[PDB]
RNA sequence: GGCCGGGAACUCAAAGGAGACUGCCAGUGAUAAACUGGAGGAAGGUGGGGAUGACGUCAAGUCAUCAUGGCCCUUACGACCAGGGCUACACACGUGCUACAAUGGCGCAUACAAAGAGAAGCGACCUCGCGAGAGCAAGCGGACCUCAUAAAGUGCGUCGUAGUCCGGAUUGGAGUCUGCAACUCGACUCCAUGAAGUCGGAAUCGCUAGUAAUCGUGGAUCAGAAUGCCACGGUGAAUACGU
């Protein structure tokens, strides 16, 4: 806004573990107001992970999100009648926010029979480096690599 | 139209049917009551029943019994 | 036997007045009261347009709120019962004697 | 409203109130079951012949003092315009202006 | 003998009763896994319990009306928390600092005239 | 499996394969199935001759395929025939049971025409 | 079983009161007005939401709510009646409802609300009908009786990516109820039928929190006739670096 500062909300931890991460994941997920439904797929989702790694479900979140982190991006300017691009670093709040939107919105457009099951899938591929997640942070890290003039 | 409550007929129509058939010969019966059935005892009778501006009449037959006088005569024009 | 007596009007200042007369003239005649017991207030509540022709938006709200009271009166006395019915109170309150 | 529509809904009025009782014996007469199934075709022919005007959904509720046909309350008798001048000037009892 | 504390949420009312003891939970006549079907519902059951140490010596009797599952919960969370303060007097600084001694006063906003809810307007066009 | 003169699918439960057939639904195919005494999720291909002869002899008792078709087309034709609201209605093509035509209709009609 | 004797504690009902004022503490600032932060507190700096519309602008809308200057018609531009029309249909535009499906469809059985209306009215229990309904008849001018059974949710089964156990337009047969009267032109029920449609070109709209999104419930008009309008509660997000 203009001459606005706006706080922070609390939000609680999750049910079964304690991390604030997982709650945040879980209303990404959301739709419509049904929270349960969320809750549930992501429970599954893990547990078919956890078994797949022989290590446990936060360590393999983690590991699938340290793959999927931006470092830099790029903004639109337009001063001399024409649109540049700008390079900019990405604070962390932001990094771990596109990170898991980019996870949910290729899970969701993959070919599997369940969501528990396109998100299983996802996460394993992202823990080993292939996915549609990690084209688009490689295409990310390109744009700002062509337009370094611009700093 | 409750099957408990009978068809529905004008009286007027129905004594007029009645002299026509008694006394035998006819000429087209002329009638505004478009929303009467056609019972059994017509077959064979000119009705003239009114659209709106003009008398149309139609001539009774024994696939008609049960419908209403006034869905054989339109009231709009159209081409 | 027992008397029953409920009080309805348009103003909470009438009804109070009335309830507090009815109260004290049944003390002094040699009864027992339970004291008045607040009911359930009725809010009902209209909507209208506020132009002669089409604007739709532009509407008014109305409102109209119905007080009620109730008394009871268990052991009576025939000079009580009588002193009750050649009572009248304020014109904007109704009152209803159920024996 | 013109002068002859507010005598229309007077004769109307009038009609009903008229022909009550006869209507509500025939119209039992029909509808009872276990009847002798010709004193129903009787009734159901004798109905028709009463004036059209006694039944009472020909009736159109008009507001009192200018005879509007739309817009119309039943607690007030009146219609919107006259109801809220009537409440500004304070000749409703108990109505105001309401918020929550 | 017995300490007391009222509750209150989105629209609903609780009553609670704390006594001293091996610790049990009564809700409507029902355990708490019987009434609440719903893992954030008895979290939020039994946060302030975990909070000051006292799982394992209390009974609890409950009574709620009105309202939702998040809402009888959090209602419940608000009476434990005033019977815990009237049993001991020197853990509201610790219950103040967690957050449950806030009512939370937020309710269902009103619908206006010309809108389709409360802040959701119709469509808009130019031509 | 044929049946009334055609084919039902195979691998399907049996009340959801019996109304593949012309004038048998969801009600009708219960009311059969109870009345031949055959569960509503056995599948059509792990049943025997005696069990399919049992089923053709129940829906024998129902109107069905060419006896329907034709039923419903002198019904039609009646009307057409007959000059009445209705049958102009459907030779010319448009709705007949009062519905709106300054917009929409267009299940009757056809897409549009410039 | 709040069923019964009882009790006046609690939830709740509705009348009188108390409370929030930059009042207290530190720093900044012109020996100011104010500003950033902290304590206690249910709540903090306009705590949240309503009502409340300055002098004036657009010869803006309304002579068909009503009233009114000037014109105009009086065996007619004024009464009365039955039938038809305002529902037409090659086409163009605005506002909405239902969908194109596994965060789902269908079967069985099981929690948790708020706010309203009712005597030419609301119609329980029981019997008959697959059903819309019908018959006989208590109670209530109502914190007591009735409308009235919340739904999404949760548990157990099945469907396995197909124009399908997705969607429900059209059309044929058989009925119910209101009402003198359902052809033109009503709502609803049963059997059968089973269209377009697989996420929408150039454009373009709403919303900063108990909000958007999604789920049900009530009223006015009213013999009958809402996907519109006006109200009520359940679940419950994402994001704001900056001009």
């Amino acid at each position: 806004p203009r001459r606005r500062v706006i706080g922070q909300r609390k939000i609680l931890p999750d049910p079964k573990f304690g991390s604030e991460l997982l709650a945040k994941f879980v209303n990404i997920l959301m739709v419509d107001g049904k929270k349960s439904t969320a809750e549930s797929i992501v429970y599954s989702a893990l547990e078919t992970l956890a078994q797949r790694s022989g290590k446990s479900e936060l360590e393999a979140f983690e590991v699938a999100l340290e793959n999927v982190r931006p470092t830099v991006e790029v903004k639109s300017r337009r001063v001399g009648g024409s649109t540049y691009q700008v390079p900019v670093e990405v604070r962390p709040v932001r990094r771990n926010a596109l990170a898991m939107r980019w996870i949910v919105e290729a899970a969701r457009k993959r070919g599997d029979k369940s969501m528990a099951l396109r998100l299983a899938n996802e996460l394993s591929d992202a823990a080993e480096n292939k996915g549609t997640a990690v084209k688009k942070r490689e295409d990310v890290h390109r744009m700002a690599e062509a337009n370094k003039a611009f700093a | 139209r409750s099957l408990k409550k009978g068809p529905f007929i004008d009286l007027h129509l129905l004594k007029k049917v009645e002299k026509a058939v008694e006394s035998g010969d006819k000429k087209p019966l002329r009638t505004w009551s478009r929303r009467s059935t056609i019972f059994p005892n017509m077959i064979g009778l000119t009705i003239a029943v009114h659209n709106g501006r003009q008398h149309v009449p139609v001539f009774v037959t024994d696939e008609m019994v049960g419908h209403k006088l006034g869905e054989f005569a339109p009231t709009r024009t159209y081409r | 036997q027992r008397i029953r007596i409920r009080l309805k009007a348009f103003d909470h200042r009438l009804i109070d007045q009335a309830t507090a007369e009815i109260v004290e003239t049944a003390k002094r005649t040699g009864a027992q009261v339970r004291g008045p017991i607040p009911l359930p207030t009725r809010k009902e509540r209209f909507t209208v347009l506020i132009s002669p022709h089409v604007n739709k938006d532009a509407r008014d709200q109305y409102e109209i709120r119905t007080h009620l009271r109730l008394v009871d009166i268990v052991e009576p006395t025939e000079k009580t019962v009588d002193a009750l019915m050649r009572l009248d109170l304020a014109a904007g309150v109704d009152v209803q004697i159920s024996l | 409203a013109k002068q002859s529509m507010k005598a229309r809904e007077v004769k109307r009025v009038a009609l009903a109130d008229k022909y009550f009782a006869k209507r509500a014996e025939l119209k039992a007469i029909i509808s009872d079951v276990n009847a002798s199934d010709e004193d129903r075709w009787n009734a159901v022919l004798k109905l028709q012949t009463l004036p059209r005007d006694s039944s009472p959904s020909r009736q159109r509720n008009r507001c009192r003092q200018t005879g509007r046909p739309h817009g119309f309350l039943r607690k007030f008798g009146l219609s919107r315009i006259k109801v809220r001048e009537a409440a500004m000037r304070g000749e409703i009892p108990g109505l105001k202006k309401a918020s929550w | 003998n017995q300490y007391y504390g009222t509750g209150r949420r989105k629209s609903s009312a609780a009553r609670v009763f704390i006594k001293p003891g091996n610790g049990k939970i009564v809700i409507n006549q029902r355990s708490l896994e019987q009434y609440f079907g719903r893992e954030t519902a008895r979290m939020v059951v039994r946060q302030p319990l975990e909070l000051v140490d006292m799982v394992e010596k209390l009974d609890l009797y409950i009574t709620v009306k009105g309202g939702g599952i998040s809402g009888q919960a959090g209602a419940i969370r608000h009476g434990i928390t005033r019977a815990l303060m009237e049993y001991d007097e020197s853990l509201r600084s610790e219950l103040r600092k967690a957050g449950f001694v806030t009512r939370d006063a937020r309710q269902v906003e009103r619908k206006k005239v010309g809108l389709r809810k409360a802040r959701r307007r119709p469509q808009f066009s130019k031509r | 499996a044929r049946i009334a003169g055609i084919n039902i699918p195979d691998h399907k439960h049996a009340v959801i394969a019996l109304t593949s057939i012309y004038g048998v639904g969801k009600t009708r195919s219960k009311a059969i199935l109870a009345a031949a005494g055959i569960a509503e999720d056995v599948k059509i291909s792990e049943l025997s001759e005696g069990q399919i002869d049992t089923l053709r002899d129940e829906v024998a008792k129902f109107v069905v395929e060419g006896d329907l078709r034709r039923e419903i087309s002198m019904s039609i034709k009646r009307l057409m025939d007959l000059g009445c609201y209705r049958g102009l209605r459907h030779r010319r093509g448009l709705p007949v049971r009062g519905q709106r035509t300054k917009t929409n209709a267009r299940t009757r009609k056809g897409p549009r025409k410039p």
